[PDB]
């Protein structure tokens, strides 16, 4: 997965065209002088952009996208849709994808519709319309079909920089993202930071289990890393011992990925009272 | 005034005022149960700001200090976008594009009158000048359009059609041109008082929103930069961001007293009109009055609509016109009304009365709101009424007791006039002119139709097959018809006051009738299903005619003609009850006796009742 | 199911000749434009975000053109 963000701020994928079928080819933005945003206003390679025409999100919009009235497309790239993000789907009406519950908020956000289907202990959580919260623990939340992810775009009414639905179109999502805590089992998953894709509150104390019986290593990644201070603190701890393996702060970055020989580690978060920011990501693989 | 101008703005939840400087104070004005502020006014004279609610669907004002919280206007209010007031005259102006309706009313609230209600595709902004006498609103049609027309609601034109969605519609007085933001295009444009000599002010901005101006500058608010900005109104550079970080900021305004300018006829003892002053440009003023009411010869003083027909909803109690300008049909501002199940007019007073089924009683009040009063209370469980308008009394069905209960205007009971064990009366409408009740008895397994005496003698059966659910009766006292509605079958019938001459005028296209008045030579009925007032030509000329659509929830439907005071008299119970304590009954011969109810017995005056 | 003005969800919900669309803070049905009448078009790409006061799709066989600025519905 090259995207492991709500709305693919972090792409630096190589895809230049708004859809691989029947799309657009995008323009480059070393030459997009006439539009905000080029290489000439940001240099040192900010948000991603350069001497290319790949899909790219600097304005922090619901989309990667390029330039090609219409100036510009969202770009439909079947890579960029983070781990937990399961799909946008079909909304055909009665009855709807997840027969859960619902509700509509006019502050909602991909995070808060999550919250409140994880409350309700339901598995996965679904926007609409920008507003329109649903749960569900139904397996056939695919009933009327896959659709585009550029037709699930309409903006959260609370965070525009988030993408919740559309007309008809449901983004579904897995209660575990953003969940203040959570067990892993699977060979390969990823863990945010609590209120994700929101930014984290104040005060949190999480910690999330990941263990993987029969793996002999598990190699872990944090293709995002947006933690604010210092007193903020991501930790690796032993499963068994409880042992401090890494500390991560503001000041201190982690690799881009190390491997620990466990079959058993507990991620840990602690969030001070001062400053908040985007979070984390850590994608873990076992081995075997 | 000697205070300096600032900046007031209207922001969701909250309204907050700042100064003109850069990164001022910021302090929200201290308000109560606001949710959804959006258009934004104000009086420097009163010292209060005006706003209106589309989640509250309402019309409000306070003080600066945060005292005083009221709310002006709070029914037939869908999306109240657009809003201003008349600080000469002492209104206030407001734009509804949901209902598509240009009002006005008082400060206060009261003596509502719609202006503009014809080819009106969602009317945002507004911007008064009642020194001149003009008021100027943009469109959100299918073609969007800025128009122009005087402040009573006359010489409406369109003033500069090419033009996209307009927003923050602001009038520079002292140079004498009309500012606005385009939401299409993203840019401030400028014209004079006719919409001609069009300049663009500003092109390179992202989403300007919100607009105002003062001295020589023009205040606008923007969505993608989250900010109130200024710059120079004519050249559009000297550009400053007076405050950031603000998110979703709907209306923006200077409060100053050179803004609230100039003069008028109004201004001076309110033009000497009986209820509202009306600032136009060739002549000064002119005299109007609220919905419906007729403006007398004097060009002053006003009347209340002469004949109307009033339609219930569940949560409301409507009032129509036959006018030839298809005039709007508006909600009367009644704050007791929460569940109300038949309604009925006092023509001799001018008071409107209804059931709530919720509470459980028969309440009173105008057709303004005041004067509320509960004639009936608790057990009781009141079906439907008919007032007797000539011997002032209230002829009701009672669910729970099952009888015919007859009480007073003011409130004291006259007595039961109909009781039985198995007996079920329901629907009950009054004819004192030739001195009979009619209702329909819900008797088990055996519906049917009755007529008897106001007092319960000379009961008889006038219908007892071919019916399911009588569910509403009507009757016309001019022609001697009588009128009923069928729920399960699905039909209006006809026939005389006598009984015979049975007729089904319509049975195919209905679904549930809930009510039936006679108006003129037509019979108006409310269809609950279908959400439409219907009507059909008794006489039969023309055809069946829809009058309005999409009315939920329809309750009962009722006709006000105007009450003939000589021809009144003519009655024997109109003056004095006819001499009688209770219940004044008309004879054949058209004679009155004086009857009694059942716990009450004739004496030997013949005149008052005492008991066995 | 919905009227011009009722609250809606998604588009099914309203009537035949309507479609859901986003006024304030909350979707209510509004009617599909036809030939003539104006129709959105986004000039920034922030622009589409915030837009609360959204109109309806052009019809069947319309497509949201630049008038011969403002858009209106035209054929193909
Ligand atoms: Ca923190």
């Amino acid at each position: 997965p090259e995207c492991f963000t709500a709305n693919g701020a972090d792409y630096r994928g190589t895809q230049n065209w708004t859809a691989l079928q029947g799309g657009k080819p995008c323009l480059f933005w070393n030459e997009t002088f006439q539009h905000p945003y080029n290489t000439l206003k940001y240099p040192n390679g900010e948000g991603g952009l350069g001497e290319h025409n790949y899909c790219r999100n600097p304005d922090g919009d619901v989309s990667p996208w390029c330039y090609v009235g219409v100036y510009w497309k969202y770009c439909e790239i079947p890579a960029c849709q983070m781990p937990g993000n399961l799909g946008c789907y079909k909304d055909h009406g009665n009855p709807p994808p997840l027969t859960g519950t619902s509700k509509t908020s006019n502050k909602l956000t991909i995070q808060t519709c999550i919250s409140f289907c994880r409350s309700q202990r339901f598995k996965f959580a679904g926007m609409e319309s920008g507003y329109a919260c649903f749960c569900g623990n139904n397996p056939d939340y695919w009933k009327y079909g896959e659709a585009a992810s550029t037709e699930c775009n309409s903006v959260c009414f609370g965070d525009h920089t988030q993408p919740c639905g559309g007309d008809g179109r449901i983004i579904l999502f897995d209660t575990l993202v953003g969940a203040c805590g959570g067990n892993y089992s699977a060979m390969s998953s990823v863990v945010y930071s609590p209120d994700f894709p929101d930014t984290y509150a104040t005060g949190r104390v999480c910690y999330w289990t990941i263990r993987v019986p029969g793996a002999s290593h598990i190699h872990f990644s944090f293709p995002l890393f947006d933690i604010r201070d210092s007193a903020d603190m991501v930790e690796l701890l032993d499963g068994y011992t409880h042992r401090v393996l890494a500390r991560f702060h503001g000041r201190s970055r982690p690799p881009l990925s190390f491997n620990v020989s466990l079959d058993f580690v507990i991620l840990y978060f602690f969030s001070d009272r001062i400053n908040q920011a985007q979070g984390f990501a850590v994608l873990y693989q076992a081995v075997k | 005034a000697d205070p300096e101008a600032f900046l007031l703005f209207s922001r969701r939840a909250d309204i907050r005022r700042i100064s003109l400087e850069t990164n001022n104070n910021n302090v929200a004005i201290p308000l109560t149960g606001v949710k959804e502020a959006s258009a934004l006014d104000f009086d420097v004279t009163d010292n209060r700001i005006y706003w209106t609610d589309i989640s509250l669907k309402t019309i409000s004002r306070a003080f600066m200090n945060g005292s005083a919280l009221e709310h002006v206007v709070e029914f037939g209010l869908d999306y109240p976008e657009g809003m201003a007031v008349d600080w000469l005259g002492k209104n206030l102006y407001w734009a509804d594009t949901g209902t598509n309706r240009i009002e006005v009313s008082k400060l206060d609230g009261q003596h509502r009158q719609v202006l503009v209600w014809k080819d009106l595709d969602s009317p945002r902004a507004l911007a008064l000048d009642p020194a001149e006498g003009f008021m100027y609103w943009t469109e959100w049609g299918g073609k969007p359009k800025i128009d122009r027309a005087a402040m009573d609601g006359s010489e409406r034109t369109t003033l500069v059609p090419n033009v996209g969605r307009a927003n923050g519609l602001t009038i520079d007085y002292a140079k004498r041109r009309l500012y606005w933001t385009d939401l299409d295009t993203n840019l401030i444009e400028s014209s004079n008082m006719l919409g001609l000599n069009r300049e663009v002010i500003a092109d390179d901005l992202p989403h300007p929103f919100g607009l105002t101006q003062y001295q020589d500058y023009i205040y606008w608010t923007d969505w993608s930069r989250r900010s109130i900005e200024r710059a120079n109104k004519t050249s559009g550079q000297n550009r400053t961001i007076i405050q950031g970080h603000l998110d979703y900021v709907m209306d923006i305004l200077v409060f100053h007293s050179s803004r609230q300018s100039g003069w008028n006829e109004c201004a001076s003892s309110n033009g000497h009109c009986s209820h509202l002053c009306l600032a136009v440009p060739v002549g000064g003023f002119v005299c109007g009055c609220p919905a419906h009411y007729s403006l007398n010869a004097d060009n002053r003083t006003c009347s209340a609509p002469t004949t109307f027909l009033l339609f219930s909803q569940k949560s409301a109690i409507n009032r129509m016109v036959i006018d030839e300008q298809q005039s709007p049909d508006i909600i009367l501002p009644i704050h007791s009304l929460r569940n109300v199940r038949a309604i009925d007019y006092d023509p001799l007073d001018k008071q409107l009365y209804w059931i709530d089924s919720r509470q459980n009683m028969i309440r009173k009040a105008q057709e303004d709101g005041s004067q509320g009063f509960t004639v009936v209370v608790s057990e009781i469980q009141p079906y439907d009424l008919s007032i007797d308008i000539y011997s002032r009394y209230i002829y009701w069905t009672c669910e729970a007791t099952n009888v015919i209960n007859v009480t007073r205007l003011d409130g004291r009971s006259v007595g039961v006039v109909l009781k039985g064990e198995q007996d079920r009366p329901r629907a009950i409408v009054v004819n004192p002119e030739k001195g009979y009740m009619y209702f329909t008895n819900l008797q088990e397994r055996s519906p049917k139709i009755e007529r008897a005496a106001l007092d319960g003698t000379e009961r008889e059966v006038l219908f007892f097959s071919g019916l399911s659910k009588p569910i509403a009766l009507a009757l016309d006292s001019r022609l001697g018809k009588l009128f009923w509605a069928d729920s399960d079958l699905r039909r209006i019938e006809s026939s005389d006051l006598s009984g015979a001459n049975r007729i089904v005028l319509e049975d195919s296209n209905i679904l549930q009738p809930v009510g039936l008045t006679v108006f003129e030579n037509w019979l108006y009925w409310i269809d609950k299903q279908q959400q439409m007032i219907e009507k059909i030509d008794m006489t039969g000329r023309e055809g069946r005619t829809k009058v309005q659509a999409r009315i939920a929830q329809l309750s009962d439907i009722h006709a006000v003609k105007e009450l003939n005071l000589q021809e009144y008299r003519q009655h024997p119970c109109a003056q004095d009850n006819g001499g009688c304590s209770h219940i004044c009954l008309v004879k054949g011969d058209g004679t009155t006796r004086c009857s009694c109810p059942m716990h009450l017995v004739l004496l030997q005056d013949e005149l008052s009742c005492g008991e066995p | 199911k919905g009227q011009e003005g009722s609250v809606c969800l998604r588009s099914s919900d309203c009537a035949s000749g309507l479609c859901c669309a986003r006024h304030f803070w909350s979707k209510i049905c509004k009617p599909v434009l036809k030939e003539g009448q104006v129709c959105t078009k986004h000039r920034r790409k922030g622009s589409h975000g915030l837009e609360i006061f959204q109109r309806c799709y052009c019809g069947e066989g319309l497509s949201c053109r630049i008038q011969k600025r403002l858009h209106t519905c035209q054929r193909h």
